């Protein structure tokens, strides 16, 4: 079924409030740019230049990029955030569900 | 008018008195209703207890909604509690519309 002309996935977005758990779905759109031209570059930095010893660093940056969520605004809304602290005492992460779809 | 729930057929009414116990009477017979009687009073505790039903709020609202707060600020007596003579106060109506929907 994976073809040009149908979509791989369905934008979910939004909270469910269920007795002592909450859970959070959010989509959002991204642009992935080619990085270092497809290369792997060693990076560093010594005192040379006016720079201090506290600042060096020896390294690499890579063609790769990466998804990362780990900011509540992520997952929650300013309401869902406000339900969240006027109501409870506390809470933790259960469980993750992660998808990619609708590729160009 | 006032607020709350019309009802038909509401909570009951509940009556309460304290019989009367009459003092001696005169012994020799008088038609007359008795006038004189014990003087009393009673006590006791009271118990009441209401089931409510709750609809709960579905909004979709991004944006933070006004809620009731107590002052974050110092002050003498605490809201809603007694103060150094003992006697409990309220310092405001406190309504029930803080939420929000859409016509």
């Amino acid at each position: 079924a994976d073809g040009v002309g149908s979509s791989s996935g369905n934008w979910h977005c939004d909270s469910t409030w269920l007795g002592d758990r909450v859970i959070t779905t959010s989509t959002r759109t991204w642009a992935l740019p080619t990085y270092n031209n497809h290369l792997y570059k060693q990076i560093s930095n010594g005192t040379s230049g006016g720079s201090t010893n506290d600042n060096t660093y020896f390294g690499y940056s890579t063609p790769w990029g990466y998804f990362d969520f780990n900011r509540f605004h992520c997952h929650f809304s300013p309401r869902d955030w406000q339900r969240l602290i006027n109501n409870n005492w506390g809470f933790r992460p259960k469980r993750l569900n992660f998808k990619l779809f609708n590729i160009q | 008018l006032m607020g709350g729930f019309g009802l038909k057929h509401p909570p009951p009414q509940i009556l309460i008195k304290n019989t009367p116990v009459p003092a001696d009477p005169p012994t020799t017979f008088s038609q007359a209703k008795l006038a004189s009687f014990i003087t009393q009073y009673s006590t006791g505790q009271v118990s009441v207890e209401i089931e409510w039903e709750l609809q709960k709020e579905n909004s979709k609202r991004w944006n933070p909604e006004i809620q009731y707060t107590s002052n974050y600020y110092k002050s003498t007596n605490v809201d809603f509690a007694v103060n150094v003579d003992g006697t409990y106060s309220e310092p405001r109506p406190i309504g029930t519309r803080y939420l929000t929907r859409n016509l």
